[PDB]
């Protein structure tokens, strides 16, 4: 079938010299639907995607199941957050970019 | 890790298509699917437990987004040793599934009261009842299928049980623990709570629906905290 | 283990219904169940020693079954 | 007896000892690598792990925490592995049975306790986790094989030989230092610098019970090297080599303590009456003079951590000193492996001496709060738990035996038989007659 | 379970040197029910057999330093993990799903 995958970049080096192990250790992702909103139109979902300091990024998905794939991996329990960040996701924490699809 | 929800069933599709379609993977134990007694028509999914776990694996892989009767269908875990559950219910809304792993290699006679209390192979057990004592940050207690506050109910061997050992202790939130003398009454921890490590038998762990225990937690009871189904 | 502290209270609550309360489990021989002066009122917190040792491990045993005004009530060692 | 059984439960044991001190070298990888590092300087060859392993203190990937302790599990090995070797040694050395096996067929009896006394009978004594030692060596104490000088192998006490030394030299310009400064001569020195002629008694004597001390030592500080092996290096060097001592001017050496000018004059001296008669006296006190050569140089390290030792505490003050001896103290006893109104007493009738005899034999300072242990936790369980019950009737005397004959004071039907004799007769004995009838 | 134990060890004792039983099930009882891969303690039968052939393998001499080489070698032969998942745990339930500010859609 089809997918989407997306590739967000990060700082370099820039701002982020100023290093205390506080979950220094990777960015996570959320199905969010519209139907609450800082409360006007509503109706479709956002593919949200935080990092501590950055600020927090949405992505529209009207189609209602895009690359939902059946048991991808033989069944290994490392819950992380949910089975979608671990089922797919990618963070290249040596050059700072997070890939999802 | 042994109940699947199957969604987008058309009309056409019954107990009987669901068994045909899905015993290609294993031997399957139950099949539920709600009904609408005013049009005497289904809602559109059903619920298919599996024997094992590995087999409810393979077919969430292969059927999920699979045709059925001409549509697409949607498959995923609704919610040696068992695994059981538990749907839960708070005031009139469904608050999702809290799936268990019972410890019958450690505690296999813990493990087997609490797995029939599931699924109500003795006669009675845990479906209807209530959380009945909720403190946020230390645990969720249930299990008091007679009394509905924590001076009743019962074992699968009479009314108490032996402590077998206290070798699971408690470590962290999402284990289950016999409150006690036991008897049917458990608890959930929503924290480590590791005062009461050599008083009660821990002998089991959330995989599942750690939100689901969390949604309970929330309500230490201010609304009813209902098992609106359970099984294995 | 002589003494308990209790957490979780409603102020209608005195010293009372906890020693009527807790000697239904075993006599309480010293309450302290503190009165606030400045705004007159109780914060829900207790404190009890007991005879000797037995009566209060018993008590941390059977103890924590208590719920005052539907809510519940902490009883641990101290 | 069928020896295929015996074997296997052979084979197993020896399994199941492997699997023991096995899983010690993984909890703690410096059993394994202290050993190994020491065998490297007795046996060359052996190969040794990489340094950066030794000093993360690690076998794989995961560095363990650092640990008398890894003496203690040395010395447990230890005799795990004597079990090991005498198990192996003897090992080295059906219808029929199936029908005498149905032999009392009925007993009510639970048979967990072959691999798991055996298991458990190998593994890391307590409730729980109190003491490291397995069953199998419970009994075993480093205390009484370490002195506490000594430090489970850190130091060595020579102040003891110090004393006999001056008692030796019939003098007191030696000092701890200076006798230290001697032992350091122990390939040649010891040989051709000798600190006193080496034919006086005397000093062979003293010789002799150093040379022991040391070697004993050895082996204690290392207890997982075979020592059998070791001995026999050194007598085979000691036969072997031991015309070893050459010297381009003077020629070959011998410990007649005379030189030779060439090989020849030497062999044809090796049969010579004088030789024979001194190879024939002095032979042990040569013999232990070498292995104190030896056994020192092997235990360079702990001699010079010794002499430090020394140095320091010799240029502490009082309290330093006192301080130090209490570490060391603390290191010697401690556990292998850690978890106003004066008128108003008296008017009150308080602060008077007075005593409870029950309650072991406690002593009360008031007679209102005696008169309140009546009803008290202690007092209701000395009595309950001693078989007298709790209740007001006893609620004044306080010693254990009055109360004893008290509780002693604390503490039959006619059912008519046929004959009209059984007018005397009990209930149950006429029951009985009822089973009987 | 002495019992037990010793028919399993007898009967495995016999099959390991394996027609004696075949030819004993059908000449004999629901004694010997564990021959049958059903019966769960067949796996431990399973076991003392292979043992029992060990015994016959070296039917020679063990003459075993080298004992120790060898339990260095088992011994070589998670936690960390679970506490950054946890970690993750805890600021995924603790930030604002709410702070959108989307660009674009698919």
């Amino acid at each position: 079938r089809p997918g989407y995958k997306v590739t967000k970049q990060r700082d370099s080096e820039m701002g982020q010299q100023s290093d205390y192990p506080e979950i220094a250790e990777m960015p996570r992702h959320r199905f969010m639907s519209a139907y609450e909103q800082r409360p006007p139109d509503r109706r479709w979902q956002y593919l949200l995607m935080a990092a501590e300091p950055y600020e927090t990024i949405a992505f529209k998905v009207p189609s209602r199941e895009i690359d939902k794939a059946e048991g991808k991996f033989w069944t290994h329990w490392n819950r992380e957050t949910k089975q979608f960040f671990l089922q797919f996701h990618f963070k290249m924490e040596k050059p700072p970019a997070p890939p999802s699809l | 890790k042994r109940v699947l929800y199957v969604g987008g069933l058309a009309e056409e599709v019954d107990d009987k298509v669901l068994h045909a379609a899905f015993i290609p993977f294993g031997d399957i134990t139950d099949i539920q699917i709600p009904l609408d007694y005013e049009t005497e028509k289904h809602r559109g999914f059903a619920f298919v437990e599996f024997e094992l776990a590995e087999d409810a694996a393979a077919a969430i892989d292969n059927m999920n987004e699979s045709e059925l009767f001409g549509r697409t269908i949607r498959v995923n875990l609704a919610k040696s040793n068992p695994q059981v559950y538990m749907d839960i219910k708070i005031g009139n809304k469904p608050a999702g599934r809290i799936q268990m792993l019972l410890r019958s290699d450690v505690v296999p006679m813990t493990a087997e009261n609490f797995r029939c209390l599931c699924t109500h192979e003795k006669g009675f057990g845990f479906k209807g009842s209530s959380f009945h004592r909720i403190i946020p940050q230390f645990m969720c207690q249930g299990g008091d299928f007679t009394n509905h506050n924590g001076t009743g109910g019962k074992s699968i061997y009479g009314k108490k049980f032996d402590d077998e050992n206290f070798i699971l202790k408690h470590t962290g939130p999402g284990l289950l623990s016999m409150a006690n003398t036991n008897g049917s009454q458990f608890f959930l921890t929503c924290d480590k709570t590791d005062w009461l490590d050599g008083k009660h038998v821990v002998f089991g762990e959330v995989t599942e629906g750690l939100d689901v225990l969390r949604q309970i937690e929330a309500q230490g009871p201010k609304q009813k905290v209902i098992i609106a189904d359970c099984g294995e | 283990d002589a003494t308990v502290y209790v957490g979780g209270l409603d102020e209608k609550v005195s010293e009372p219904l906890l020693w009527e309360l807790f000697l239904q489990a075993g006599p309480v021989v010293n309450t302290h169940m503190p009165k606030d002066r400045v705004t007159g009122q109780h914060q829900g917190y207790g404190f009890v020693e007991f005879l000797s040792e037995e009566d209060a491990d018993y008590a941390i045993k059977i103890m924590n079954m208590i719920k005052l005004y539907g809510k519940p009530i902490r009883v641990n060692k101290a | 007896e069928t020896i295929l059984e015996q074997q296997r439960r052979y084979h197993e044991e020896k399994e199941r000892l492997m699997d023991v001190m096995a899983k010690e070298m993984l909890t703690k990888k410096s059993t394994l690598r202290d050993q190994i590092n020491s065998d490297h300087r007795t046996r060359a060859m052996q190969d040794r792990y990489m340094e950066v392993s030794g000093n993360l203190r690690d076998l794989y990937d995961d560095k363990d925490g650092l640990r008398a302790e890894f003496y203690n599990r040395l010395k447990q090995i230890k005799e795990f592995h004597r079990k090991h070797p005498n198990e192996i040694c003897v090992p080295m050395s059906l219808k029929a049975r199936e029908n005498p096996s149905e032999e009392a067929q009925n007993l009510v009896e639970f048979t967990d306790e072959e691999g798991y006394g055996r298991y458990l009978d190998l593994h890391d004594y307590i409730n729980l986790k109190a003491s490291e030692k397995l069953d199998y060596i419970t009994y075993l104490s480093i205390f009484d094989q370490l002195f506490d000088i000594p430090k489970e192998r850190k130091n060595a006490e020579y102040k003891r030989y110090l004393e006999m030394l001056l008692e030796y030299l019939q003098d007191y310009t030696d000092r701890v230092k200076p006798l230290q400064d001697q032992n350091e001569l122990f390939f040649e020195k010891k040989w051709e610098n000798g600190t006193f002629p080496g034919w006086p008694k005397e000093t062979s004597s003293a010789l002799t019970h150093a040379g022991a001390h040391l070697d004993l030592s050895a082996f204690s500080s290392w207890e997982e090297l075979a020592s059998l092996g070791l001995d026999r290096l050194k007598s085979a060097l000691l036969a072997l080599g031991l015309g070893t001592l050459e010297e381009r001017a003077q020629r070959l050496f011998s410990t007649k303590s005379l030189e030779s000018l060439d090989t020849s004059l030497f062999a044809k001296n090796p049969k010579s009456k004088g030789t024979k008669r001194d190879t024939e006296r002095n032979k042990d006190i040569a013999f232990l003079e070498a292995q104190i050569y030896e056994y020192v140089e092997i235990l360079g390290e702990q001699r010079h951590l010794t002499h430090e030792n020394v140095q320091r505490k010799q240029a502490r003050t009082g309290e330093e000193r006192e301080e130090e001896e209490e570490e060391q103290i603390s290191e010697s006893e401690s556990e292998d492996e850690e978890n106003i109104p004066y008128w108003l007493y008296k008017l009150h009738g308080l602060n008077i001496n007075y005593n409870c005899e029950i309650c072991g034999n406690y002593t009360y300072r008031g007679p209102k709060a005696f008169q309140r242990h009546f009803a008290e936790w202690r007092h209701a369980h000395g009595m309950r738990c001693l078989g007298i019950p709790n209740t007001a009737h006893f609620a004044n005397v306080t010693q254990i035996e009055d109360a004893v004959s008290l509780w002693a004071k604390l503490k039959d039907t006619e059912e008519e038989y046929e004959d009209s004799s059984g007018n005397v007769v009990n209930k149950k004995t006429y029951e009985d007659l009822k089973r009987q009838g | 379970s002495a019992f037990d134990l010793d028919v399993v060890k007898l009967t495995a004792q016999f099959v390991a040197r394996r027609q004696f039983l075949t030819q004993l099930m059908q000449k004999e009882n629901y004694q010997f029910d564990f021959l049958r891969p059903q019966h769960s303690l067949f796996n431990y039968f399973t076991k003392l057999v292979e043992q029992y052939t060990k015994i016959l393998i070296p039917p020679s001499k063990l003459k075993k330093r080298e004992v120790l080489d060898q339990v260095c070698y088992r011994v070589e032969w998670r936690k960390k993990e679970e506490e950054e998942k946890e970690k993750e745990r805890v600021a995924y339930a603790q930030i604002d799903w709410h702070d959108f500010v989307v660009v674009e859609t698919v």
